[PDB]
């Protein structure tokens, strides 16, 4: 501890062999609002990191005829109007390695949790091109989100990019966090990109992750709303670069962009500050290009590049449910499916407040296992009939018995699509729940009993009849033996619950 | 986690020691550079960098 | 470009088409200080002053300083079209286009002390080889802000650069910070 | 209630387990910096010999 | 085309400014390749298109690729021609980007023939003034919403209904029935959906992978990963590949476009980037001209005919928005695809009542065809109105004319189905081609009381009403046995 400093100073004094190289240089003209117009760099390339005299580092975005307007990845307070900007010739890389699991980082892939430093030996560009047509496959592997309503009605597959679009405070972060917690058994490297969030919100999310034990396969990229616009613009790209490293090394990943609209706002701020021509809602002409270049990186590779995939789960906040807004229409046109949330359904009790009738999934049933499709078809048909007859609920008394049956089956199928926060069902539990509900082994119970009976039944089956779980898990189909075992367990728990 | 935190304080303390050591060393280095005879020192090092700049012109 | 660029390049082109490039360089270095010293610059500015009362004293300055007539024509046109408020910028931008047309790359060598000029002509040779410049007009400044030696900014304004006085210990700091 | 008492016990343990090591490390780095102050004058010389030929 | 070398002067996003020698600069709508340099250590060129001449030896271009890693002073090569894409039978069964480069990794395509994508339409004298009926061989489309040869057709079906199977059936039918070929142009194509479509085209026999150039389609892909310059011009690249097959080969070409709304969207993006003042709801000021300069080359000359089938997206579900409103100034017919009919298994899922056509007029299709199509529409509409009463009263408590109407309507609604050549690969039924003559002769018989003593499941999933009677006899043998 007294000679280690002597050895390291000899090492670092002799490692550098006195190298000289030509460097592009420029002098600051005007610095303000996080932008610095600098004169001189006539050989700099677009997107290249330039370092200032005071230690700040910026990105050369627009290369005009006279000067190079750069965006500052920091506060341009000590910039001098005359200081020398030295170009570095590098384009926005991050160090990347498997040592990021269990760490939270900012948009430069540096720790903010203060637990040391990530020893990363490889490197990857922040803006790297997407996989082409031939380096892709068809999405067939299921991505279990743990929410029964999504897994049955709007199924998500590995390599699909599904939009968690909703209003403010309807459960979008809850849905993403439920998915990340549900990824415990499967070996999915999860990434959570907190863009412009409050720092205590990200602290709550990461403490929930550590408590539930989902921090061991997760990386959290957090750039809070005090950050410069450049870091909030760069954060989803560092997230995608880390997930791309893990994807190209034959692993399956999952990335959640929390409020892509916040990245759109950061990019709008820097584009307006660079005096660029605005468009609708003052958004620049290439904010669609912004979101599409990022979301198209979520691919299912081609089984000769390694079968790995990256599932993008971006979140977009609508205002007053105005889905015809600019950024929501962009991300809807870009993404595969949508998962709409409703404040009306949320305040009306149903959580997670998924709007199944208006949510789409363009992958479809290919993202389900063979066990799920059999109960999913009947669940979809019965829920559609309930959505049809929902107006007749006030006149349920003066109706046909078949119509009353469809109405009661609907209003007790709605009761099994309710879930509490951070309790994601496995695929066997939701297979048995959908089967019970859609056949009608709870058509006799009252609405304040369905949830309790299903909780007791699920725990009972998981404790007593593991042949059902094994036949649903190993063969991934709803076998006749599973049907018989489930009917026996339903009868047994029906007696034990009629005992009360 | 908390033991990792203590180890992080260890490494950051190592770094701050190295920083202040090197700051004092830069003061001492400019000090010893102040005593050298500037004329012959320039006649030597500028020509060394002249050979290096020829090498730079090749690379 | 700019108004300065588009006027300076025009004057340098009408100086090339009838070869007076040394005469026009002497003319513009005279006019730079003739239009410095802000009373006269203000007077040819201050749009309240009439163009005839400008043109009279301007032709007087023509006759006394013995300038070339086409540079005098250029200043007359700058009085005509109201771009005389940028005469300082035009005259200062004339040098870059003159060096572009005359094959010269001007390259400072900012060192602490005066050089012995054999290695300075070596730096001239290096900067002219590496850029294709025919005859570099190297300049130096006695500036003790450096530590040990010299460095050269060449290219357009100062765009390219190689630095050996302080960059060694700068890399040593970059090693010691280790981040 | 008792696991809340254990949650409180963790804090009583962490205060000692951090602050004792912290005091050791503070005094260690202080001794190591004021010890090196006699030697850094000599350790500056190799940097001089490295930068100038 | 020569040593007309430019130098980049500005790089502001995907919009460049190039400086040139004082006498030699390209025209507007002229390609120029940027001899750029990748940071990795290799050169890589970027294609741009001139949009505007700016003054002192300076133009303003729009890059078809990305502009990251470009410096000011890169050598820009003027080319003297517009964007030139390969054309001919060499572009069949292959995937192209906006520049005519192959991106299917099968190898290179031989640029033996290259046409420019910027071209004037056929002349007023060279236009064909005849009103022909494009025959798709699909019963519902041919009977109730006829297609025009040389006209445009809007697909309005949402995601999940039989859209891709429908366009693959249209490709296979224009290849097998007529001597025509097809050209798919993907404006804003999602990459994984592009790969899925290419795989299904390889599998359905449309793209003969065991032997290319026997294929029936050419794919052009302008993807979302690409800048707004490529996504706008990919429709023109596809239209040029189709116009070669019309002009030189004299075929009946079928030009499939993906969402023509994303064509308008990329146009508005490039206008916002070039800085022009927006139009009414924020679209480009050159909206109608940008649309018309595309849609006017989809015509029928004296040689062949291009018929376009363009998917149409309506923003905010209104038909008065400028992009739907200016697209509908060119549509000759319209097919809506029904989620309900796709649910209840009436594939092809075309809605019979909500699908319109301006070809359905007596002067154009014959008084017989018009009257039978109107009678089928009346029958289906009466059944749609009567479903609630049949849910309340029943078929028995109706009247006799209403009951025969309901039965004939169920038979007609099941007769609008069809087994497809390209949907056979998972359904198994051999797939049928039904011309218009057999369609109207079968609907005359199913509408007048000549075939009323048949089961409803006898007309379902057949073509050619003789097959309906044959399957009816087999379904009755099932009872006799
Ligand atoms: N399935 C659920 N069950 C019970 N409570 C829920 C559920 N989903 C969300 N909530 C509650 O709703 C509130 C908001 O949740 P959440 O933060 O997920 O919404 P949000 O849309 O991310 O909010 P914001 O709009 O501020 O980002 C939280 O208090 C959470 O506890
Ligand atoms: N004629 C048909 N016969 C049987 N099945 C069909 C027919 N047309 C469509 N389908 C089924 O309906 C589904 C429609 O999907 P598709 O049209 O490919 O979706 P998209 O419109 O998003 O491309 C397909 O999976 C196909 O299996």
């Amino acid at each position: 501890r007294a000679d280690e400093i002597s050895k390291i100073i000899r090492e670092r004094i002799e490692g550098y062999n006195r190298e000289v190289k030509v460097v592009n240089t420029g002098t600051v003209l005007q610095v303000g609002d996080g932008i610095a117009r600098i004169h001189g760099l006539d050989e700099v390339m677009a997107g290249e990191l330039v370092e200032f005299e005071e230690g700040t580092i910026g990105i050369a975005l627009n290369l005009e005829s006279n000067n190079v307007g750069v965006v500052l990845m920091g506060d341009g307070l000590m910039i001098q109007e005359g200081s020398s900007v030295k170009a570095t010739g590098r384009i926005a890389q991050i160090p990347v390695s498997e040592a990021y699991l269990g760490r939270v980082i900012n948009a430069l892939a540096k720790p903010i949790d203060g637990r040391g430093e990530i020893t990363a030996s490889e490197s990857r560009l922040i803006e790297s091109p997407a996989p082409g047509i031939m380096s892709r496959r068809s999405v067939y592997e299921p991505l279990q989100t743990g929410l029964i309503a999504i897994d049955a009605m709007i199924p998500v597959g590995r390599g699909q990019r599904e939009l968690i679009i909703g209003d403010r405070q309807t459960g979008k972060t809850a849905v993403a966090t439920d998915t990340i917690l549900n990824q415990q058994g499967q070996n999915v490297i999860c990434v959570y990109v907190a863009i412009g969030q409050k720092a205590s919100s990200v602290a709550q999310v990461v403490t929930n992750f550590q408590e539930r034990g989902a921090m061991e396969y997760t990386i959290v990229v957090a750039e809070t709303a005090d950050s410069p616009a450049t870091l909030q613009y760069l954060a989803p790209y560092t997230g995608a670069a880390l997930a791309e490293y893990f994807m190209y090394r034959e692993r399956h990943t999952l990335i959640i962009y929390d409020d892509l609209s916040k990245q759109a706002q950061a990019y709008r701020q820097m584009s307006l500050l660079l005096r660029r021509p605005p468009g609708r809602e003052a958004y620049p002409g290439d904010v669609f290009y912004l979101h599409s270049r990022l979301l198209e990186r979520a691919a299912k590779l081609s089984s000769l590049l390694g079968e790995g995939s990256m599932t993008a789960l971006p979140i977009v906040e609508t205002q007053a449910g105005d889905v015809s807004a600019y950024i929501p229409t962009n991300v809807i046109s870009i993404t595969d499916g949508q998962i709409f949330l409703s404040a009306d359904l949320f305040n009306a009790g149903i959580r997670p407040a998924i709007n199944v009738g208006i949510s789409v999934s363009r992958v479809g049933s290919a993202a389900q296992i063979k066990a799920m499709k059999k109960v999913a078809g009947k669940l979809k048909l019965e829920l559609a009939q309930f959505a049809e007859l929902e107006a007749f609920a006030q006149f349920a008394s003066d109706l046909d018995k078949a119509t009353q049956n469809q109405l009661a089956r609907g209003q007790r199928l709605r009761e099994l699509l309710k879930q509490p926060q951070s309790a994601p069902l496995t695929v066997e539990e939701q297979v048995m729940t959908i089967y019970t509900g859609t056949n009608g082994y709870l058509d006799s119970l009252e609405l304040d009993q369905v949830r309790k009976y299903l909780v007791e039944l699920r725990t009972y089956v998981k404790t007593n009849k593991p042949e059902f779980q094994e036949i649903i898990s190993s063969t991934k189909t709803f076998t006749e033996e599973a049907e018989a075992l489930l009917k026996e367990a339903i009868q047994e728990q029906m007696e034990r619950f009629l005992l009360q | 986690y908390k033991n990792e935190t203590i180890q992080f304080e260890q490494q950051k303390a190592i770094n701050q020691v190295r920083q202040r050591v090197f700051q004092q060393a830069l003061q001492g280095a400019l000090g010893t550079l102040n005593s050298c005879l500037n004329n012959e020192l320039h006649l030597r090092t500028i020509n060394a960098n002249i050979g290096m700049f020829g090498a730079m012109n090749e690379i | 470009d700019s108004t300065a660029s588009r006027y300076a390049s025009a004057l340098a082109d009408v100086a090339d088409v009838t070869g007076t490039l040394e005469a026009t360089n002497s003319d513009v270095e005279k006019l730079i200080r003739i239009f410095s010293e802000e009373p006269v610059y203000y007077f040819f500015a201050n749009p309240v002053i009439s163009i005839d009362n400008k043109r009279s004293v301007l032709d007087e300055i023509i006759t006394t300083s013995g300038l070339q007539p086409h540079t005098a024509n250029f200043i007359n046109i700058l009085i005509d079209s109201e771009r005389i408020n940028l005469v300082k910028e035009i005259l200062n931008e004339f040098e870059d286009v003159f060096n572009k047309i005359t094959g010269t790359e001007v390259a400072v060598v900012t060192s602490v002390v005066k050089l012995e000029n054999d290695h300075l002509a070596q730096i001239a040779k290096g900067v002219q080889k590496i850029t294709g410049a025919k005859n570099v007009r190297i300049k130096t400044v006695i500036d003790p802000s450096l530590v040990a030696g010299f460095t050269i900014r060449y290219g357009n304004e100062g765009s390219k650069l190689v630095d050996m006085s302080v960059k060694k210990q700068l890399e040593e700091i970059a090693a010691q910070l280790e981040m | 209630l008792e696991v809340e008492a254990k949650l409180a016990e963790g804090r009583k343990k962490i205060e000692v387990e951090l602050q004792e090591a912290l005091g050791s490390l503070e005094q260690q780095k202080e001794d190591t910096i004021k010890s090196l102050d006699s030697q850094i004058s000599a350790l500056s010389d190799d940097i001089v010999k490295k930068v100038l030929p | 085309e020569k040593k007309n070398l430019g130098r980049i002067a500005q790089i502001i996003g995907p919009v460049l400014d190039v400086a040139f020698p004082p006498g030699k600069m390209p025209n507007i709508y002229n390609a120029l390749i940027v001899k750029g340099r990748d940071t990795a250590g290799q050169p890589m060129n970027v294609t741009c298109e001139v949009q505007q001449l700016l003054g002192n030896n300076r133009v303003r271009a729009v890059a078809m690729s990305a502009t990251d890693g470009l410096t000011r002073g890169m050598e820009v090569i003027d080319t003297g021609a517009p964007l030139s894409v390969p054309v001919g039978g060499a572009t069949l069964g292959r995937i192209f980007n906006v520049l005519g480069e192959p991106v299917d990794n099968l190898g290179p395509v031989d640029t033996r023939t290259t046409s420019p994508i910027h071209r004037s339409a056929p002349a007023f004298t060279q236009l064909d003034t005849k009103l022909s009926i494009f025959e798709t061989g699909i019963k519902v489309v041919d009977l109730l919403a006829p297609y025009r040869r040389g006209g445009k057709i809007g697909l309005f079906g949402g995601a999940g209904v039989g859209k891709t199977v429908l366009i693959m059936e249209l490709i296979n039918n224009i290849a097998k029935a007529h001597g025509g070929v097809s050209v798919f142009g993907g404006v804003g194509e999602r990459t994984r959906e592009g790969n899925d479509l290419y795989m299904e085209m390889k599998e359905s026999g449309v793209i003969n992978e065991q032997n290319i150039a026997e294929s029936k389609v050419a794919l052009v892909y302008g993807q979302m990963n690409e800048p707004p310059g490529a996504r706008m011009r990919v429709g023109l690249t596809a239209l040029t590949m189709a116009e070669y097959f019309r002009d030189v080969n004299e075929q009946d070409v079928l030009l499939f476009i993906d969402n023509i709304f994303r064509f308008v969207q990329a146009g508005s993006e490039v206008s916002a980037l070039l800085g022009r003042m927006p139009s009414a709801v924020g679209y480009q000021p050159t909206l109608s001209t940008e649309m018309g300069s595309l849609q006017e080359r989809i015509t029928s000359t004296k040689e062949g005919s291009i018929t376009s089938i363009q998917a149409v997206y309506v923003p905010a579900d209104d038909l008065t928005d400028p992009a739907p409103a200016t697209t509908f100034a060119h549509l000759d017919a319209t097919t809506v695809l029904s989620r309900g009919l796709a649910a209840k298994g009436i594939y092809p899922a075309v809605d019979p009542l909500d699908s319109t056509s301006t070809m359905l007029q007596p002067r154009i299709v014959g008084e017989e065809h018009y009257e039978i199509a109107q009678r089928v529409k009346e029958t289906l509409q009466r059944y749609k109105e009567l479903q609630d009463i049949i849910a309340i009263l029943g078929l028995d408590e109706l009247s006799e004319e209403d009951r025969l109407t309901v039965a004939r309507a169920r038979k007609i609604e099941r007769f609008l189905s069809q087994p497809f050549f390209v949907a056979e690969v998972f359904t198994g039924s051999p797939g049928k081609y039904v011309g218009l003559a057999e369609t109207i002769r079968g609907f005359q018989l199913i509408l007048s009381g000549e075939l009323d003593s048949l089961p409803e499941q006898a007309f379902y999933l057949v073509g050619n009403i003789d097959e309906a009677t044959a399957k009816a006899m087999n379904l009755e043998m099932e009872s006799k046995l």
